[PDB]
């Protein structure tokens, strides 16, 4: 995998890739990596695939549970808190989990970092899977605050385009997501093949490669 | 040291149509070089209008299949003989899978049948429950061998328009019944060429509005 | 976590500890607070495996709160240092122990005195002018043990606090992405945004 | 593997399978696994297929060049020696399984060979992961005082029954029959049960489906003259 | 593998079963466990089939090659050049082996040279995974000076029933005579010895 | 988790035309020590069927226990215990199933391999194997540990299809198994001569055969075998 | 760890009517990152042409072997290598190294100039031949090429139809493989000319 | 450790060495393994010794508790309980039991439970690691219906082979008569057996 | 050692190479020079583990100053290149492997075209328009794939090198204490003073 979220003025844009992999064999290439957990709220996957599956629905019925018991939308800080705890039960057991937990909340846009360790973190900007690496690197060069929503989604789009690239256990689509106020808007899915020859094309980018 | 797991290789296939959905799977079961059955039943009827396979280990796949056949029964008690639809059964798998996410089910798990608006469904499965909808879907030991294939006959895949040169792709026409069993009886054709322990039979079961359907095929024995 | 400080002095208790959270190849933080008020006048820093150390420190602020609400009264550094290491030493006969290292610094209201307590995850407890976990003593040792005064001002704490980051940036292979420091005295808890 | 050695009245016959695995895979369906050590001394191999080629070359290669140094016709009894001294040197780790057979002065002869250099003598042999399957054929039908035709039925049977019921084993049958006073008949493909079935559909593609960047010309010719 | 060598009043017998085995599965039922590596001096192989054959094979070479040179070797010389073997590569061999030969002078001799590489004269005896089975009834059974016939049965028997326990051992019964008569193989099959 | 100790060794079968034959030797071994010899493996259930079971000898007399109490149960408050609700080779064998699944899933395995011979109401032949792992499945032919790898290439050859079944006779099928057991007594180093069989038959019911031998055995041909090569006295 | 797999790749060779293809992809890993896209993988020794798969260092150093050997054989033979020889060759130097093996899976193909037989063969990484009239698979996707030939191939193909079915056997095949793609080529071969061409293919 | 039991005609009798070892070292030389768990039931133990005893006083126990509630146990009901224990604990236990016993009705009954926890009903059982020496003796030797001087002399004969051949075994042969006359204790001390 | 980068340009190759040596948890140096002149217009940078990458760097060195004396001329980068291949390749089925990467950046003088060969401890080499070894190449292609251009300036290359750097400053956990960065031309190699 591939996936990122990062905060900006305008929400939080979060991507991912679509690709599967059992080895060396690419078990699928259509995989829904985003997790609609309520309109308000995104997560992520990474690493294995059940686990993140399982437990993020899991947090969603917590989620709505919440919303009933409380007559209001759960913060991003909470639901994140919630899945931390669900797993850390489950620390040193074999379970796998790289998530980002997207949203607004009464606090603005909010994202948290989940994974198995433990680790449960606040920040502005994360990307996390195999192809983590390759995609920092456009993002740290490019990312503003001041980003428009529609160079942001261009930004979150080719970021993890660099990392499909390079990274052999990333690859497919590229599924986009922009969380505003009024809550969370799909924009897309974008094969890799026919994206890559574009980008190529309309920014040079890519020169080493022959089209 | 006592191993619980071993491995009755065999191969599925499943392929969703237009109004119609298809589950495949060789009749072989073997241990290591040694046949146990030239037919031995791996794709079910499970009520419904749902089919399943459950492909890996045999005792773990006839104890999941044997599971969900239970819990479609159940849910007629339980909510006034409602149908269980594609979507609800998959989730519902899920659920049996990840309940032994410590001691997992050693099976690629298939399910084919119709959505709710009648089109074909096919829904494939990790060992611990993630699953995904899918249009075409080949699992077990010949997966590896298949799959290129569909996406090469199903989806047009890295096929292009003559005379454009790689501009306007092959657009996506819809398959019928007849052409998916071709595509199906070609891939396990070839993945018996292949592959050892693929052969000695076919079974295919078609699911329509209608309800289900069977057909079988021979295939070597060597 | 890497490097966690502490230094006590005259009249109040300064902990420094480091910013970078890192999960393998890649630096996922720069900027966290490996910190939990305790009470008004008493700071943990902490430091060891990912989960066990927030989930331990929260749970020890957690106690130290719900006794504060129940007794309307702000315990002793050495009671809530006694407190934790009894936890800690409660946990590593435990199936799972906790893998965190702390320092709390707190200021005695009663004595009118500041104290810095070095508490590893073994339970090993010891009241000390200066201390740190992990790789981070081997470093800074000598210069605390050279320059340190007990009567040593706020302002000349943090200046030999800064001579001992310095070392550490200078022989240390690990980027920690500098300190967060605080100071802990009569008035309360307050965080040095400059350093 | 399946292969298997008969003897008979006036000679001996030995015949295997076609098929080569790497694992699951089937990386060769029809397969030689009849070996030539010399004109009348033929063997069969299985385990690390390039070991059985190899060290059947070579014993084949000192075969014959012993041969013309005594003006001799070689001796299977030569080849078996030659084989079991190299096997027995590298204990075990050139995994050659042989079944060696042949006719000389001497008579007809039957050998088995196991890669770490012992060797039996019998009427009727088996050896591979279908030994078992065709061992147990051999066990039911073999007899004394076999006919040339009976013993070539045996030994396909035998084959057969390993191409059947292991899936280490499979494709076609080979055969070659070493009688006294004769040339031996080599026959490859001696049987043929498992032929594909036409395929239902053709995937010939339209010419232009494959997207191109670049053409150009290979010289494979030397530099030109002028 | 069971295997023996009895001496007696007229020379020496050795005695084996002729079942070899790869794990449970039997490779060879027929085997010829007895093996020449002079006219009249013999040995029965068991362990590495591999390493004995090799063995045996340079053994026979040896005496041979002795023979050419100085005449007609004795047992004692024969079942030396089997110890040098066993004993100098004894990390790398696995054979349990038993030397049997008849002189004029000597008369019957055997000699056993266990995984070691040891030698032990003695009046007879007994090797394989199936002696174990057999040690009592041998030792009970054994007498020196037997008549020919006498030997036979001994062998027999007691091979009978180390056929009758051991899983390893099984098949026919071979046997070779040595004496001054010159050299007898004999054979019993199953429906023979299983009735004793 | 442990290890098998007093075992049998191969348990053959197959189906004719009116029912089933099923076999397997009275051998208890004790690793390569042929220690036990009067063993019986076939364990009928009823008149309509036999249990024949390979591997830990332990565990299979406590499964003839569960067998022999399940028949006691059945016929409890059951006035048609010897008639239409009688034990059917069905019922057994998904007991069994059920129970050694569910002990290899507590890591605790009755360490067998079982075949389920039967005829059931109908007059169906009933046929499926199961062992350690709750691995299930049935053919027209069937055998444990080295009757797998032997018998069933030579049972195959008699009955290769569904189809070869009604053209298969009792006479040919009891030939050719007792072909198999003479086989396996060759190349098993784990067998015995002496076996027990067993037919049910929809007509004739079930016939129980003891203290069989495997007779009509090639040995002559060793005489000539001499040496290991090039040895010729 | 596996060296047959840290720098990926496949190769693929065909026999058609008068004619034979072989292809390969380009690129060139260290285990999940990619590292060139411009490796090929086919040689060609005169007419003889020869694809190696496996680890890059013994595919560059084989090449450079053959490239010696065939220059020799010339030197000595006046005359070039043909098919069928060559094949022996390469089996006879994979052998020598039988117990400190080229970790690759080599691929022959080529046209006798003599009798004008099209001719393929392969190997494994000890010298094992599997000269097969169909058609050779090699590589890290070699299950997914086998499930591709098998099916897509038929006997007697033309020059510009087989060139179609290789491509798309070794297209479909390279994209199921994480290791295999970034770019590929096809060489079709004919008695007295031989074209080579890029194929555009997805870039992930 | 060498034990066995054998029928007769006119009931049973038990036999056992006496030696305890510790590795190669005798912790007990005058061991007694025939212990009593019934009147007439009496086992012989070999294994762990510490296993052998716990078991073998869990067992005096239930058929003390049996008889005083149902009368006296048959030896078929003590095989049982002796079973049920080894069988169930199989994982960790180490015990290999001859359990022999003399019922009026019955007569002289022999059972032996090897280490699965398996039970067999014999005319005769050896058991321990000086049994294997003395398979092929026993079998050849053994005759139902014996007479109680020839059976002491057969148990005699055969545990002084196995003495003889196994390290383990040695010391005393000790052995339990059971009969309707009641029961008799015999000893045979090393100056006695081995001279045969 | 740790970062060693190369990137080739219109008219010359750069390549940077970190300047700490690690010896455990302390840093010995923080100016060491990862390079060696093979040749005055070809340069080779190496990494890999202690000992072995300087015997072969200098190896190599002196073989081909042998070989510019014996024949009063200077080899091409691609034959220099191939030379340290074979080396490598014969290296690694020897009883101790040289466990070393290294980057061979030369201007052909006769081609009048700079050139970049990437090499590894197999012996696997390729000829490319930038690279990196070991860890470094993740955070690094990224940018280049995005920036890179064939008819870049040098000082453009730098800018893009200084981008390359200040990414790997900021999420390699380590600390590799900057980068000395050397440019082959066709004048020859000099060494960029102020990075
Ligand atoms: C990249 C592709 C791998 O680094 C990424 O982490 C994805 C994330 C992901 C998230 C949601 C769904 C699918 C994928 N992970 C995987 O692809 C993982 C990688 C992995 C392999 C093996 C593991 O065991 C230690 C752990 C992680 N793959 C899987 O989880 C794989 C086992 N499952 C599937 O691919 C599930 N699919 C396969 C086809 O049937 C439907 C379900
Ligand atoms: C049957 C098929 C056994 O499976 C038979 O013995 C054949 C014999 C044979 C003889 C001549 C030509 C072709 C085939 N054997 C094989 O097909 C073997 C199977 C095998 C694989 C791996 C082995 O090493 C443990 C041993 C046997 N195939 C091959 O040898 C061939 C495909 N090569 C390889 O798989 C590569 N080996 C090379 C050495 O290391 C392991 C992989
Ligand atoms: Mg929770
Ligand atoms: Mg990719
Ligand atoms: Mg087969
Ligand atoms: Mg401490
Ligand atoms: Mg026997
Ligand atoms: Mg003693």
């Amino acid at each position: 995998t591939t996936t990122l979220a990062f905060k900006f003025r305008h929400g939080v844009i979060v991507a991912a890739d679509s690709r599967a992999t059992a080895g060396a064999y690419i078990a699928s290439q259509t995989v829904k990596k985003v997790i609609e957990i309520n309109p308000y709220l995104l997560g992520t996957m990474a690493g294995g695939a059940a686990d993140c599956s399982f437990w993020e629905r899991l947090l969603a019925r917590q989620c709505r549970i919440y919303e009933l018991r409380n007559k209001e939308r759960i913060s991003v800080a909470a639901a994140s808190k919630l899945l931390a705890n669900m797993v850390y039960q489950y620390k040193g057991m074999g379970l796998s989990m790289g998530t980002m937990i997207c949203g607004w909340d009464k606090r603005g846009p909010g994202l948290y970092y989940v994974d198995s360790e433990g680790n449960r973190i606040s920040g502005a900007t994360f990307s996390v899977g195999s192809g983590s690496v390759y995609a920092y690197g456009v993002l740290d060069s490019n990312y503003k605050w001041d980003l428009s929503v529609e160079d942001a989604l261009y930004l979150g789009k080719r970021s993890i385009l660099a990392a499909a690239h390079r990274d052999a256990y990333s690859g497919g689509s590229v599924n986009l997501y922009h969380v505003t106020e009024d809550g969370w808007i799909y924009h897309g899915n974008h094969d890799v093949g026919e994206l890559f020859w574009k980008v190529k094309e309309e920014e040079g980018s890519f020169n080493n490669v022959i089209g | 040291q006592f191993n619980p797991y071993g491995d009755n290789g065999g191969t599925i296939l499943g392929i969703a149509g237009e109004d119609f959905a298809v589950l495949a799977g060789d009749t072989r079961n073997i241990t290591d070089y040694s046949i146990n059955s030239r037919y031995e039943p791996k794709v079910f009827d499970c009520g419904d209008n749902i089919v399943m396979s459950a492909n890996g280990f045999a005792a773990d796949g006839d104890a999941l299949v044997k599971r969900f056949k239970n819990s479609v029964k159940w849910y007629h008690f339980d909510h006034n003989d409602k149908k269980l639809s594609i979507n609800s059964a998959a989730r519902n798998i899920q659920h049996l899978l990840y309940s032994r996410r410590f001691f997992p089910y050693y099976v690629y798990n298939i399910i084919a049948g119709l959505d709710e608006d009648g089109k074909g469904a096919v829904y494939s499965f990790d060992p611990v429950g993630s699953y995904q909808r899918e249009q075409c879907r080949a699992g077990g030991a010949a997966a590896s061998l298949i799959m290129p294939f569909l996406d090469n006959q199903v989806n047009f895949k890295n096929q292009y328009e003559p005379g454009t040169n790689g501009k306007v792709k092959k657009p996506l026409k819809y398959l019928s019944v007849e052409e998916v069993i071709k595509l199906v009886r070609d891939s396990f054709t070839s993945a018996t060429e292949r592959h050892i322990q693929v052969g000695d039979g076919l079974e295919i079961l078609i699911v329509t509005k209608d309800g289900v359907r069977k057909e079988f095929y021979e295939l070597k024995r060597d | 976590m890497d490097i966690i400080l502490g230094i006590r002095v005259q009249d109040s208790v300064i902990l420094a500890s480091s910013k970078a959270v890192t999960r393998g190849i890649s630096v996922l933080k720069d900027s966290d607070d490996k910190t939990r008020q305790l009470s008004p006048h008493t700071l943990m820093s902490f430091a060891g495996e990912a989960g066990d150390t927030v989930q331990f420190a929260e749970y020890i602020q957690a106690n130290i709160q719900l006794y504060s609400i129940r007794e309307d009264y702000e315990l002793s550094p050495q009671a809530v240092s006694s407190f934790v290491r009894q936890e800690l030493a409660k946990s590593i006969r435990s199936r799972r122990p906790y893998q965190v290292n702390v320092l709390i610094g707190g200021y005695d209201k009663k004595k009118n005195k500041p104290e810095l307590y070095q508490i590893d995850y073994l339970g090993t407890k010891v009241e000390l002018p200066y201390g740190a976990h992990g790789y981070s003593g081997f470093y800074t040792f000598s210069l605390l043990d050279h320059h340190y005064r007990p009567d040593m001002t706020t302002e000349e704490g943090l200046d030999l606090l800064k001579l001992c980051v310095q070392e550490l940036e200078k022989r240390m292979p690990m980027d920690f992405k500098g300190v967060i420091v605080k100071i802990v005295d009569k008035d309360g808890i307050r965080q040095v945004d400059d350093f | 593997t399946t292969i298997v050695g008969v003897k008979f009245n006036n000679g001996v016959v030995i015949a295997a399978d076609t098929r080569s695995t790497q694992g699951p895979i089937v990386a060769d369906k029809n397969c030689a696994k009849l070996h030539r050590i010399s004109p009348k001394i033929w063997c069969a191999g299985a385990g690390t297929a390039a070991d059985t080629e190899a060290v059947t070359q070579l014993i084949g290669s000192n075969i014959e060049l012993h041969s013309l140094y005594t003006s001799r016709e070689p001796r299977v009894v030569s080849a078996l020696q030659m084989l079991k001294q190299h096997l027995f040197k590298y204990q075990g780790h050139i995994g050659a399984y042989l079944i060696v057979a042949g006719v000389d002065p001497t008579g007809s002869h039957l050998f088995s060979i196991h890669a770490h250099g012992s060797t039996d003598v019998g009427y009727y042999l088996s050896l591979g992961s279908g030994s078992l399957a065709a061992m147990a054929v051999l066990e039911s039908h073999w007899k004394q005082d076999l006919t040339k035709e009976e013993a070539i039925k045996l030994a396909s049977d035998a084959i057969q029954a390993g191409i059947w019921n292991d899936l280490g084993s499979g494709s076609n049958v080979d055969v070659c029959v070493m009688e006294i006073g004769k040339d031996a008949e080599y026959l490859r493909n001696y049987l043929t049960p498992n032929v594909r079935e036409e395929k239902q559909k053709s995937y010939k593609f339209p010419r232009g489906t494959t997207a191109v960047l670049k053409e150009s010309i290979v010289n494979i010719c030397d530099i030109q003259e002028e | 593998t069971s295997i023996m060598a009895v001496t007696f009043k007229d020379g020496v017998i050795l005695g084996a079963d002729s079942r070899t085995t790869t794990g449970a599965y039997i490779a060879n039922r027929v085997t010829d466990k007895l093996t020449r590596v002079h006219d009249k001096i013999w040995c029965c192989r068991s362990g590495s089939a591999a390493d004995t054959q090799a063995i045996a094979d340079i053994v026979q070479y040896h005496l041979e090659l002795y023979t050419s040179q100085y005449g007609t070797p004795s047992t004692e010389t024969a079942a030396s050049v089997f110890k040098e073997l066993c004993y100098e590569n004894k990390d790398n061999l696995t054979a349990g082996i038993i030397v049997a030969g008849y002189d004029d002078k000597n008369k019957g001799e055997v000699y056993t040279i266990p995984l070691g590489g040891s030698v032990h004269k003695l009046p007879y005896a007994i090797a394989g995974s199936g002696s174990t089975f057999i040690y009592g009834y041998c030792d009970k059974n054994f007498r020196e000076n037997m008549s020919k016939e006498e030997t036979v049965d001994f062998i027999k028997h007691s091979l009978s029933q180390a056929i009758k326990w051991d899983g390893s051992s099984g098949g026919v019964i071979r046997m070779v005579v040595l004496t001054a008569a010159g050299v007898e193989r004999l054979i019993f099959y199953p429906d023979e010895y299983e009735q004793l | 988790t442990q290890q098998p100790i007093v075992t049998g060794t191969s348990v053959i079968s197959m189906k004719y035309d009116n029912g089933v034959i099923i076999a397997a030797d009275n051998l208890g071994s004790y690793g390569s020590l042929l220690r036990f010899n009067g063993v019986e493996r076939l364990i009928p259930v009823g008149d309509n069927t036999v249990v024949g079971i390979s591997g830990d000898i332990s565990d299979m007399q406590h499964i003839e226990r569960l067998l022999k109490d399940l028949v006691t149960e059945n016929a409890y408050d059951n006035p048609l215990a010897d008639a239409e609700e009688a034990l059917e080779p069905s019922y057994i064998f998904e007991y069994l199933a059920t129970v050694m699944y569910q002990r290899r899933s507590k890591m605790n395995p009755l360490w067998n391999a079982i075949i389920v011979a039967g005829v059931q109401s109908n007059g169906d032949q009933f046929l499926r194997y199961v062992n350690l792992l709750g691995v299930t499945y049935s053919s027209p032919t069937l055998a444990t540990g080295f009757g797998a790898h032997m018998a069933n290439p030579l049972l195959r050859k008699v009955v290769d299809r569904e189809s070869d079944i009604p053209k298969t006779t009792v006479q040919v099928a009891e030939e050719a198994i007792v072909n198999a057991m003479r086989v396996l007594y060759y190349r098993d180093a784990r067998s015995s001569r002496n076996f027990s069989l067993a037919i049910i038959d929809k007509n004739t019911g079930l016939t129980f055969k003891k203290n069989l031998q495997v007779e009509n055995m090639k040995w002559d041909f060793a005489k000539d075998i001499k040496g290991y090569g090039t040895q010729k006295i | 760890s596996d060296p047959s797999s840290i720098n990926g790749g496949i190769v693929v060779a065909m026999t058609g009517k008068d004619c034979v293809a072989i292809a390969c992809d380009l690129r060139l890993g260290s285990q999940s990152l990619g590292v060139s896209n411009k490796f090929e993988k086919i040689f060609h020794y005169g007419h003889v042409f020869l694809g190696i798969t496996g680890l890059a260092t013994d595919v560059t150093t084989l090449n450079e072997m053959f490239r010696y050997k065939t220059n020799l054989y010339k030197l000595k033979e006046e005359r070039a290598i043909e098919p069928e020889t060559f094949t022996q060759l390469v089996s006879s130097s994979l052998y020598e190294r039988r117990f400190g093996p080229y970790f690759v899976g080599p691929v022959v193909a080529g046209i006798n100039s003599k009798s004008g037989k099209p001719f393929i063969a392969g190997f494994d990484l000890i010298g094992c031949i599997d000269e097969a009239k169909d058609f050779i698979v090699s590589g890290t996707a070699s299950d997914q090429l086998f499930g591709m030939c098998e099916s897509l191939y038929e006997p007697n193909l033309e020059p510009e139809d087989l060139f179609e079915t290789i491509s798309q056997a070794l297209l479909n095949a390279a994209d199921r493989d994480a290791l295999s793609g970034w770019g590929a080529v096809v060489y079709i071969i004919k008695k007295d000319e031989v074209v080579k061409r890029y194929l555009k293919m997805r870039q992930d």
